[PDB]
């Protein structure tokens, strides 16, 4: 169906009328989004269907129609922006400068912006707007807040 | 059966919203891609 460029929400009409559980970005063909959004099921873009083809629990990262297509990398020194769709308003750019993730295979870029749980999967952009990686998996701080990993998929 | 509707270009906003901060944050990840505080 639809496969312009750009971002995406993912809808469900299982629960009561229709819920936004999650985003996700239309890249060369490819629709990427987070793995806890969609669990590996396949979706639907107006008639046409989208299958799964690629996807990793543990990166927590899911591809449709192809492989990864997103490569770009933040550069551990310029602000970011979140390109935030959260369930029923608007898309919005949220600029931040993020912080660091240390963990025991490496250091990681972190975004310290809270949303709700269906934003997962909106894409953090660099100054060329490049997606440098996808906004919804991280951790809940002492405050109660969500700081989330800037997550990014391989490009073979 | 989940379902997909278009939000939006990606591009960056000049003059956007800036807000955050930037914490040091020592994690741990599980092989269920869950991440935890280590203190
Ligand atoms: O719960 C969230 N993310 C998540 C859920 C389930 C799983 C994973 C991540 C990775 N393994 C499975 C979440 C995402 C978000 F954008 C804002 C949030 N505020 N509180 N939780 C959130």
């Amino acid at each position: 169906g639809e496969t312009t460029d750009g971002v995406y929400r993912v809808m469900t009409r299982r629960l009561l009328g229709s819920t936004q559980v999650g985003v996700g970005v239309m890249q060369e063909g490819v629709f990427h989004t987070m793995w806890h959004v969609t669990k590996g099921a396949a979706l639907r873009s107006g008639e046409g269907r989208l299958d799964p083809y690629w996807g990793d629990v543990k990166q927590d990262l899911v591809s449709y129609c192809g492989p990864w297509k997103l490569d770009a990398a933040w550069d551990g020194l310029s602000e970011v922006q979140l390109l935030a769709v959260p369930p029923g308003e608007r898309a919005k750019n949220i600029q931040t400068l993020p912080g660091i993730f240390k963990t025991k295979d490496g250091d990681i870029g972190a975004v310290a912006l809270d949303y709700p749980a269906g934003t997962s999967g909106s894409p953090i952009l660099d100054k060329c707007g490049r997606v440098i990686g996808l906004y919804g998996n991280g951790v809940v701080i002492k405050n109660g807040s969500y700081v989330s990993a800037i997550t990014q998929g391989k490009r073979e | 059966d989940m379902y997909i509707e278009r939000a939006g270009d990606i591009t960056w906003e000049k003059d956007a919203e800036v807000t955050g901060n930037s914490p040091r944050l020592d994690v741990a990840l599980d092989e269920s891609g869950d991440f935890s505080l280590v203190e």
